[PDB]
């Protein structure tokens, strides 16, 4: 979706901010997809990554490493 | 001249576009509210 | 003078608002405990 050509280390301010709404909170999550103006295909990418990022881990304890 | 269909369609195309009968919008409602994100429908939302 | 309905309701509103009969509050209890953040009832809490 969002500008690939290098290290892309996990910070990704779409993905962490969207998950903090997805995990704890989401019935609102219809509303900020058109704040991305994410298309229907682009919406499908993110949701599959949110549902897999619900095994691990916590939003409440922050840590960052890079791949 | 078998290109004559290209004229008669283009006259009829210029009538429909001048009538302002269908205007495309930038909002997509292929799915109802919060079935898009719902895990069981992941096989269905890829086909649509 | 069909604005007379606006007078008689305004008189009747002044009796209700002086009776101290209903006062609002800033707390919502439309749902029981642990049903708003439930994924199964997301189709219902988006209609209420």
């Amino acid at each position: 979706i969002r500008g690939n050509y290098h290290k892309f280390s996990y910070d990704d301010p779409v993905f962490k901010q969207g998950y903090k709404i997805y995990k704890s909170d989401a019935t609102l999550l219809n509303d900020f997809f058109t704040a991305i103006s994410a298309g229907p295909k682009e919406q499908g990418i993110l949701l599959r990554a949110f549902a897999y990022y619900s095994l691990y881990g916590n939003v409440e304890y922050h840590y960052v490493l890079s791949p | 001249y078998p290109r004559l269909e290209g004229i008669i369609v283009q006259i009829n195309t210029g009538y429909v576009a001048s009538a302002n009968v269908i205007r495309p919008v930038s909002e997509k409602r292929y799915f109802p509210e919060n079935l898009e994100q719902n895990q069981s429908a992941a096989r269905l939302v890829s086909a649509v």
